């Protein structure tokens, strides 16, 4: 035929050519579609499935069914054109041009008999070749599919299924709907591992067993936006194509990793010795920005240290903390610490505020509206925040004073890492860090006070999927002044900017330990008073331009500045 | 308190056909 | 008729006989209705067809097979299971779901749980699961996540989270997690679906819900748990627990829900709170996920009876169960290991042996420390 | 491609007619990463507008004619294809779909386009719509096989607006990101691209105008991107330059940067410390009477201006306590006129008709489902 | 005039004339009076509008007895349905009204759902000949667009 | 220019004295008067602008008790619409607002909507003439476009 050739790419000779890819696994289904087009009335069988689960391999891999004779004697010798529906619209100006294209093309179809019919994309059959007065290619096929006289595969997207065939009833019970499921991942391991000669041929590389093994195991784990088979062959090509780059080779599974930290940004790469030690070291790393709280910054890196390790459940969030305690001492100033840890950015904490989400009706914020609602296609702060980064230490501030529903909907976020957004994307939480910080006698002879206030205002099964609830210290007067040495070195980095040091005496840190101390708050009043009380009266004098570079600025408001 | 966001579905089409007029 | 809510009588049934046919072309020839069922099963994903003896036998020892993945909990593992072989007898009311069920029970004793291994057992896997989180329907105004946008809406071409998703599988566990945490009118959207098994979109499609099994987990009227005695005086002192506890389960079920949705519940299950015996079992079974990753980088985890025992002292609370002895081996083997991996203490290729160094063979602990000994 | 939909920007580095582009290494490089592999070959530089994608495309060109690519990329004849281009003259069934198979066609022969789509978001219902015969789906089969090898340039909302919310054509694309220079970043490329302005306008560009160019662009310019909006101050100072006449400087770029926001060049060539030391008698120009209150918000903002700033406060926290209008917001005025040249930055919030908590869901926006959304 | 609005009064009227001439043409191989005028618009619009059969006659006189081979008990609403069903075979309903509008209240599971599938199984042979509209899943006021339909220019106006 | 929104005075009223020489000359096988007109314009609108007739002057006279023989009692209701039916017919509305507009308040059942379909069976013979646009369908926001139609190029609007 020539005229199938100008309006369709014949599979099978193609197959014959070896320009497909081998579709190794994925038998059941091509014996499946074999069944539909061997039946009498409405041999079609439409291949549904999510994108990338191999609709069109196995297509493909029917037509290298039949050039190696894997075929019933009723599919043997048949060739297997993927008709493109664009070609035949193309060519089409005038009425009655893309009908005349179709029944040249049913004409040829019903003279040879040997020819499969594959219109991949068979939701845009519906409204191919419409227009002024004319009949679409759905309403031309529409008899010939229903009698068995066309023998012709679809494959659909579930997606573009329910929305374009299934929006026309008579289509839709002129295919069998085969289910290309998603594989497994010892199925797409079976897949990469079949799929390895043409890879290792295309970047001269040697990609090994464990980098498929890894590249299966690492994708369904840690990609939850694209489909099994493509998101592992994403990882194996692109660590291909990075090994191309580098000799301008063998590809382990540091080299899928690899791929995968720069993709979904979650470290999963095999560790750097340096990394180790920094992780190893990440308790006084930590204690770099946050001054005290040990039983907090020992608590989160343990958290960090076992997703490092890969001894977290998979199921889980990467971390789970209540930061309980009094105001002031560092709850937030540690979650901002483990973003810096793990980022680089106090940016890189999702902060939610929970304080404004004191009614019940706020918690769309998280998830999102539901359908038919304001926002519904926007919609979902906490779902977006992390579909986009998926290892991120999500913050959720001021946690008692949000309503007691708003826990009800992070519940399975912290049992199952999933945040059904009101569009349905569930999101993966199960890489997070949620940190949950909370401000919330007599005669005888503050861990034991503070967890009794959790149990008394969160619910039991709240508390029971949290890791670990951490009650904060108060901060002695001793840690006070190794936080006054802490926050002056903020003013004393932008002085040494200019060339001008900044020395405190033990009385000028005594002073500030004094003016930033409260029962009421704590640490966060010092912020504050050197802010205010060194800063502002530093400013000013580089404003009066009687300090200069090559100056020294002992301290001893009531401040003395040299 | 909620609103309903509706959906103005607009009329999209594909281009028509046209018919020639012949010049021998 | 039966198992197609898709298609039409004459073409559906013709197609059956027309791939069973064309099934045999394959295989040469009679088509009965094995052959029929076993299209309709690869069509659907609804099993119908003729149980081999392989099968028969697994839905014999059901209870068995879900009591690998569920410690104790039996009578809520006979209900789930009944509810399976009366499926596959054919002996289900056809207007109905394959099972209809309240796992109500204390925090951490395998509400959520036996759900994922009813989905292991029929599927093969817990993401086989349809968990419809019910704690972010509070509002009361999030019951079109369930069916859709009505006509002039957005998310109307989207139409259905929880019926395109049975759609798709028409047989399937479909996990309604804490339904308690819902609003009121998100459960009354339910109501035709346990009794008429029809839930339909927002497109206006019915979506057949009588191959599902349905199940409702709730932490519901549990919070007398921390308590051992009431408020008030009482004649016995005895261990009405559980019992109380399902009095009180079934108390504020009827409290919360109206007594029509728990008209429609095939079987309300109140579950025990996990004895110590059970927490036993549970070790093995929250250390086996640990040991699992370890042979991931080519170690074993060994525990000795005397780390097992001292976990199961360490993580028991009566009050939750499982969550605590979870918390104990995150706390005491895995974050110990995550320094030991790093540390290259132990590392690939070596055995890690559990012991305990400190310690009686079977006192409180207070004192006692994990010792993680790599041979090889 | 033909030389009618697009234009070969192989052959235009050849005779050395696109920018030189200075930095964004790190993406092309991406993008040969992406066009190196053997599927889904087809790196989307995702960014904003003029932040150099287009450049990113130009450099990769350039890389292709200076054998810097990694034999696979070698000899690439890339093309852009203008699909607005082709779109336009489609009145009738079949126009857009001949043109886009002819193109398609055309690189099915030759084995060596390499397609730059910019505005990618385009292609999403080119021809009418998702299900439908639209550039999309046509593209989509080559596309999935690494047979059609494709650079797109969309926004990052036009990219989860068109092309992840497409299924069957995220998988398709590989997200590049190209972000928003630096301004030391801009500077290195207003520095590479000197020699260009140069010779263009015949006027000589000195380091204190690309400085000034990159710097007070990043300010005064919040609507664009700076690679584009500071080359936009060096090109118009240049034409502007001509319509004088040797020699660009850092005042006349703020020249041509004051003609577009509307500050007086003076407000945009000073100096912060210079800048604010005049202070006091400038805010006295609208504010006469109550010069205590002047005086002292002449000397905060100065303390929390100049010197020493966390970048962890505002410039700027005040109480105007006392008696109604007597010079109240007609000071936030006047230091508004201050700030950086603009009377059109005081804004009113008029907190006297808030008395309920449910209207701060009125006011930092509503919870979506709810009215205050918009 | 009465059991059509989709049509118009002249065409209507001659269908029925013109569709019971060619029915008799047919049985000839002759009259048509108003029991095959009635019996054409049975067959068209769905309604029994014809003139009884005295075996159907029988079983609608027999209608309570024969709801109650699916209802147990619940005579009040099984001879209510009846009323309303003999009331509409006799001719003797508001013909700008409904057949019967019935509020089935009660306590949960005593057959209300039942009475109305044992009604549509009378009527119609099947149960599922019910048009059942689950008010569950009508949770606020916009889900009344599932009844009646989108208005003009929004989606699923079609 | 009254009576007429969708044609343009030059024709329009051509239109009248043309179609009403033409309704003329067949009665002659000679004078056009300002009643001759407004026949003409009766027939073309279907607004009766004629001189009443004496059989239909005096119907109006007793129109309260002919709306009465399909409304008992509410007499200040019939009276209203009495008097409004009646300014139209004396040429006397207002013409800058609707010949009628009445709220019909008060209890359920008591001849609310009876009346308006007993005064749509006065002026046109069949209650079916009533444009009934039942409200409570109307309840979305947006239904709104099911009364006055969907903008341009937005699905329904032809
Ligand atoms: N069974 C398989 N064996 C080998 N390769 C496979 C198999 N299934 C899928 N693939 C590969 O996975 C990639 C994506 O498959 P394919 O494009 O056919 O998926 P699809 O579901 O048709 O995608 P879409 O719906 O987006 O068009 C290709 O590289 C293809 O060869
Ligand atoms: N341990 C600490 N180390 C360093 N800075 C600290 C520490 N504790 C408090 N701060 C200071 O507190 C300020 C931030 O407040 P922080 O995040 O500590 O509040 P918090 O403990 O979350 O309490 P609240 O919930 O009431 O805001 C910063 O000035 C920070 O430097
Ligand atoms: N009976 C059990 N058998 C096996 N594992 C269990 C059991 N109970 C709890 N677990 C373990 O405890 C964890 C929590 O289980 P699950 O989610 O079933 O508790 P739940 O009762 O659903 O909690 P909640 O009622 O608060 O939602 C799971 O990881 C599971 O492995
Ligand atoms: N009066 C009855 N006669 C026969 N069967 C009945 C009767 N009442 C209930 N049943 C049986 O019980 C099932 C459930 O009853 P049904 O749903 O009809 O009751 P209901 O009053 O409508 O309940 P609900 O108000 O909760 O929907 C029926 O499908 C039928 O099998
Ligand atoms: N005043 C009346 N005169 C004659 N018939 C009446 C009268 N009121 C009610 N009816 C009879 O009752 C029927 C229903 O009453 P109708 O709908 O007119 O009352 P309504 O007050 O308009 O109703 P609603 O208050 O429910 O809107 C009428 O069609 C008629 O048969
Ligand atoms: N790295 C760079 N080096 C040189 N010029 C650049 C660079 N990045 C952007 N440009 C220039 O800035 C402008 C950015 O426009 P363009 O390249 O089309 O990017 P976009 O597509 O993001 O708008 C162009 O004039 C371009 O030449
Ligand atoms: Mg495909
Ligand atoms: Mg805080
Ligand atoms: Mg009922
Ligand atoms: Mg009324």
């Amino acid at each position: 035929s020539l005229v199938l050739d100008q309006f369709g790419r014949n599979l099978t000779a193609a197959a014959m050519e070896g320009k497909l890819d081998p579709v190794i696994g994925r038998e059941k289904e091509i014996e499946r579609v074999m069944q539909v087009l061997s039946r009498r009335t409405k041999n079609n069988p439409v291949l549904i499935g999510e994108p990338g689960v191999g609709k069109t391999a196995v297509v493909e891999g029917l037509a290298q069914a039949i050039v190696h004779g894997e075929v019933p004697e009723t599919l043997k010798d048949k060739q297997l054109y993927t008709l493109d529906l664009g070609s035949l619209v193309a060519g089409s100006r005038y009425r009655g041009d893309f009908e005349e294209r179709l029944k040249k093309v049913l004409k040829e179809i019903n003279t040879r008999g040997d020819i499969i019919l594959f219109i991949d994309a068979l939701h845009t059959l519906v409204g191919a070749g419409a227009a002024e007065g004319a009949i679409d290619a759905a309403s031309i096929l529409k008899p010939k599919l229903a009698r068995g006289e066309l023998q012709t595969i679809g494959a659909t997207t579930l997606d573009e299924y329910r929305k374009y065939i299934e929006k026309d009833a008579a289509l839709e019970r002129r295919f069998q709907p085969v289910q290309v499921g998603e594989p497994t991942v010892e199925h797409t391991i079976e897949i990469l591992k079949g799929l390895r000669d043409r890879y290792e041929a295309h970047h001269r590389v040697s990609i090994t067993d464990a980098a498929m093994v890894a590249a299966a195991t690492l994708a369904d784990r840690y990609i939850n936006d694209r489909f099994l088979p493509d998101k592992a062959i994403d990882l194996i090509d692109e660590a291909g194509a990075r090994m191309r780059i580098r000799r301008m080779a063998e590809v382990d599974d540091e080299q899928i990793a690899e791929v995968l930290g720069n993709w979904t940004g979650i470290p999963v790469f095999k560790l750097t010795e340096a990394e180790t030690t920094r992780l190893l070291r990440m308790e006084e790393e930590l204690h770099k920005r946050i001054i005290g709280q040990e039983d907090a910054v020992k608590a989160v890196s343990k958290a960090i240290r076992r997703t490092r390790a890969g001894l977290k459940d998979p199921k889980r969030p990467s971390g789970s903390f209540i930061f309980a305690g009094p105001s002031g001492v560092g709850k937030t100033e540690l979650s901002k610490a483990l973003a810096n840890f793990l980022f680089g950015d106090d940016d890189a904490l999702i902060q939610i505020d929970m304080g404004e989400f004191h009614d019940r009706f706020t918690a769309s914020r998280l998830f999102g509206a539901p359908p038919g609602y304001v926002g519904y296609e926007e919609g979902g702060q906490l779902t977006e925040k992390v579909r986009r980064k998926p290892f991120s230490v999500v913050l959720f501030d001021a946690i008692e004073k949000a309503h007691q529903e708003i826990y009800n909907s992070l519940l399975q976020v912290l049992e199952d890492g999933r945040l059904t957004d009101g569009q349905g994307r569930t999101v993966d939480f199960k890489n997070t860090v949620l940190i949950f910080t909370s401000n919330l006698l007599g005669f005888s002879k503050m861990k034991q006070k503070v967890n009794d206030e959790l149990k008394k205002h969160f619910r039991p099964e709240f508390l029971n999927r949290i890791d670990d609830i951490i009650v904060f210290h108060q901060l002695t007067r001793e840690e006070i002044i190794r936080m006054v040495d802490l926050m002056i070195s903020r003013v004393a980095g932008q002085l040494k900017s200019k060339d001008m040091a900044l020395v405190l005496t033990d009385a000028a840190k005594a002073l500030l330990a004094k003016r930033g101390f409260d029962p009421v708050l704590g640490a966060r009043p010092l912020r504050r008073t050197i802010q205010r009380e060194i800063e502002d009266q530093l400013s000013e004098k580089i404003l009066f331009e009687e300090v200069g570079p090559g100056q020294v600025v002992t301290v001893d408001a009531v401040f003395t500045f040299t | 308190m909620k609103v309903l966001i509706l959906a103005c579905l607009v009329a999209l089409a594909l281009a028509r056909e046209l018919e020639e007029l012949n010049v021998p | 008729d039966r198992y197609i809510n898709d298609r039409f009588l004459p073409d559906k049934a013709i197609d059956l006989i027309d791939e069973a046919g064309a099934r045999m072309r394959i295989r040469r020839a009679e088509v009965d209705d094995e052959q029929i069922a076993e299209v309709l099963g690869n069509w659907t994903g609804i099993p119908v067809f003729k149980l081999t003896e392989a099968e028969t036998t697994r839905l014999l020892r059901m209870e068995e097979e879900l009591h690998k993945r569920i410690i104790g909990q039996e009578d809520a593992v006979k209900a789930v299971s009944k509810a399976i072989r009366r499926t596959r007898a054919g002996l289900k009311d056809p207007k109905r779901p394959s099972g209809s069920f309240i796992f109500a029970g204390p925090s951490g004793v395998g509400k959520t749980e036996l759900s994922k291994a009813l989905a292991n057992f029929l599927f093969g896997d817990d993401d086989a699961l349809i968990q419809i989180d019910m704690g972010e329907f509070h509002d009361r105004f999030t019951a079109s996540r369930l069916f859709g946008a009505p006509p002039g809406y957005v998310g109307y071409e989207e139409g259905g989270q929880l019926t395109e998703k049975v759609r798709r599988k028409p047989f399937s566990v479909v996990l309604f997690d804490a339904i308690e945490k819902a609003h009121q009118e998100i459960y009354n959207s339910l109501l035709q679906v346990l009794e008429d098994g029809r839930l339909t979109d927002g497109q206006g499609r019915t979506v057949d819900f009588k191959n599902t099994v349905l199940i409702f987990t709730s932490n519901l009227g549990t919070s007398d748990i921390s308590k051992p005695v009431g408020l008030g005086f009482s004649k016995g002192g005895g261990e009405n627990d559980y019992e109380r506890m399902k009095q009180k389960v079934n108390d504020e079920l009827k409290k919360h829900f109206r007594p029509e949705f728990l008209n429609r519940i095939d079987d309300i299950i109140v579950f025990h709170q996990l004895t110590r015996e059970e927490i036993i079992r549970m070790v093995d079974l929250m250390i086996s996920r640990v040991a699992g990753q370890l042979k991931s980088k080519d170690m074993a985890l060994v525990l000795t009876d005397a780390a097992k025992a001292l976990l199961a002292k360490r993580g028991f609370d009566p009050v939750l169960g499982a969550r605590p002895l979870r918390r104990t081996i995150q706390r005491e083997i895995e974050d110990q290991l995550s320094e030991k991996i790093l540390f290259e203490e132990v590392g690939p290729g070596q055995v890690v042996t559990v012991d305990v160094d400190n310690w009686d063979g079977e006192g409180p602990g207070e004192d006692a420390v994990f010792t993680f000994t790599g041979t090889r």
